[PDB]
């Protein structure tokens, strides 16, 4: 499946998503420290063994 | 005993920046001891007020530019870093600067407040080149001591700050440079006493006498752990 | 094979630390050992510290 850029990301608190817009891109001028999410990218996940 | 006690006798004011303070009488060897202790205290632990946070309309970060302003936002913040401001009542002050026209912008254009004293009203802060260009700026000043980089304040404070809350480094210490020398005090029956002359150079926002008084108080407070606690 | 590319530019302000290489114009290089307080270093009779 095609990868999508979005602010909808599983198992991530809204605090880390506060610096992303509705399109998933960090705002210009936003101060960012190590480990933050600059752009939210989602890739389709294959079948996983449970 | 034969001990004598130092007395603050003269406060010679060379200018609004340079000050001379004379201390006498001083016994043998006490001149250099007191002078060095006072110098180490005054250069490190004097409280003062400094610009710490600047907000400008239409500016997102410090790496951008605005039309009509000759210099860059970084130059604006570095010019703000050298603002000599004195606050009497409170410890945190929000300052407002509004200017529109062509010509240099100085500290005199800040909307003056009853409890804020500006030492240098001719200290240039920005340059405007377009008549229609206007600049509105909010300046936040706290009071502290020592030097505070831009990392400690953001680490300590956990609240979110909106984009445009530009943080600048704070150099709280108002004292720039001090030096001292020891001469001979004049006493009719004691031709061996010494007199300590301490030269102090700083911006405004500090009266030399109150600075020396503060240094003496803090030194005594530090010694209080030695007077009776073994 | 790609759909969209997002370029993000990051501006890092770097101060001096013990460990940075300082050198002159005569082949005399070195490494910052410690950061000294202003009141902690040699001064002349005028009070200006090196």
């Amino acid at each position: 499946g095609p990868e999508e850029i979005t602010a909808d990301i599983p198992n991530v608190g809204e605090a880390a998503l506060s610096k992303l817009d509705e399109s998933g891109i960090v705002y210009i001028g936003a101060e960012v420290t190590g480990g933050d999410i600059l752009v939210g990218k989602v890739t389709p996940k294959g079948e996983t063994q449970l | 005993t034969e001990f004598l006690k130092p007395r603050l006798v003269d406060i010679e004011q060379v200018s609004s920046t340079h000050a001379k303070v004379t201390l006498e009488p001083l016994e043998r060897g006490f001149g250099h001891t007191l002078g060095n202790a006072l110098r180490r205290i005054l250069l490190s632990s004097m409280p003062g007020c400094a610009v710490t946070e600047v907000e400008i309309d239409g500016v997102l970060h410090e790496y951008s530019t605005k039309e009509g302003v000759q210099e860059d936002i970084l130059e604006i913040l570095l010019n703000l870093k050298g603002l000599a401001v004195r606050v009497q009542g409170k410890d945190e002050v929000i300052l407002t600067l509004n200017k529109s026209g062509i010509g240099p912008v100085t500290a005199a254009d800040i909307t003056h407040d009853g409890d804020v004293e500006i030492v240098k009203p001719q200290h240039v802060i920005c340059h405007l080149t377009d008549e229609n260009a206007s600049i509105s700026m909010r300046i936040k000043v706290q009071r502290g001591r020592g030097y505070v980089p831009a990392s400690t304040r953001i680490h300590s404070e956990e609240d979110e700050r909106p984009i445009g809350r530009l943080l600048v480094d704070a150099c709280y210490s108002p004292v720039e440079r001090i030096a001292y020398n020891v001469e001979a005090a004049r006493v009719e029956q004691r031709t061996d006493l010494d007199k300590l002359v301490i030269e102090m150079e700083t911006n405004g926002t500090i009266d030399p006498e109150e600075a020396i008084r503060r240094a003496a108080t803090i030194l005594a407070e530090q010694l209080e752990a030695f007077v009776d606690l073994r | 094979g790609v759909l969209k590319i997002v370029k993000v530019y990051l501006a890092v302000k770097r101060r001096i630390q013990p460990g940075d290489k300082m050198a002159g114009r005569h082949g005399n290089k070195g490494v910052i050992s410690k950061i000294n307080p202003i009141e902690d270093m040699p001064y002349d009779e005028n009070g200006t510290p090196v």
